[PDB]
């Protein structure tokens, strides 16, 4: 799963609650620069 | 009333002009151009069948759409794709709630390999 | 609504019940046999796919022109289209079919005929 | 035509206008036949 722009992903990553970012955080270092995004806060 | 849609591909795909409906990017290769066979170089004939059967069974507006995503996830991933190249809100918005609920409850670990 | 259609050879194919209710036959055990995958085991995907093609089409209903370019396959695949057409009771799909092989006939000579149809 | 059954060749055959007929029943057996069916005359 990089073949999705990080909007697309972003778009994944924003139907998640807001703590559950921590996951997505230490899953990947893409996901890990998505997941601090200022749009998900 | 029907029209040919064409995956990247080359396979045509003969659908109900519904589908425009749901497809803001066929529509606008529609009515923008005319474009009898439409091109869409952006998605395979597999997955264009997919996104279609997707958009026949969703044509009149969830439990069916969880079966119906209950597939491969690169494929997941592709219809993920697809849906954007061709701004099919609905279907767009379900595979990416169907993968966060891949990621919900999981740990780093697991989605690593889940996803790897 | 929306119905599976299974071929022969195990393609699913979503379609519309709009669309699928040409074939007489699928019409009813959709509408009221209720059948979840609608197995047809004497029609392959290739075929299905056209004839589904052709339903979709004329969902909303001399050869039409689009008919025409439609059948403009090889022998095979047209017989083949006659006969899932016949199958599938789907009765402009197999007039139309019929008609085109019908002018395949017209003037010419039986000699000419036994050629072409071998 | 090896295998279009005998109901379907009439079907082709009905879309001949009559004197059509001629040209048919002199291809094959089997056409023959056909061409001098009751539901075409």
């Amino acid at each position: 799963w990089d073949s999705l722009p990080d909007e697309l992903l972003l778009g994944i990553f924003s139907c998640l609650c807001l703590p559950e970012l921590l996951k997505v955080s230490g899953v990947c270092k893409r996901w890990y620069r998505l997941a601090s995004d200022e749009s998900l806060w | 009333p029907s029209i040919k849609l064409q995956s990247s591909d080359g396979e045509i795909f003969e659908v109900d002009v519904e589908i425009a409906k749901q497809s803001v990017t066929i529509k606008t290769m529609l009515e923008d151009l005319g474009m009898d066979p439409v091109p869409l170089p952006n998605v395979n004939a597999a997955i264009l069948k997919k996104v279609i059967q997707w958009c026949t069974h969703h044509k009149d507006d969830p439990v069916w759409d969880q079966e119906f995503l209950k597939v491969d996830q690169g494929t997941l991933f592709e219809l993920i794709l697809a849906a954007n190249y061709l701004d099919i809100k609905g279907l767009l918005d379900v595979t990416c709630k169907t993968v966060a609920n891949m990621i919900k409850g999981k740990t780093p670990e697991e989605i690593r390999k889940t996803f790897n």
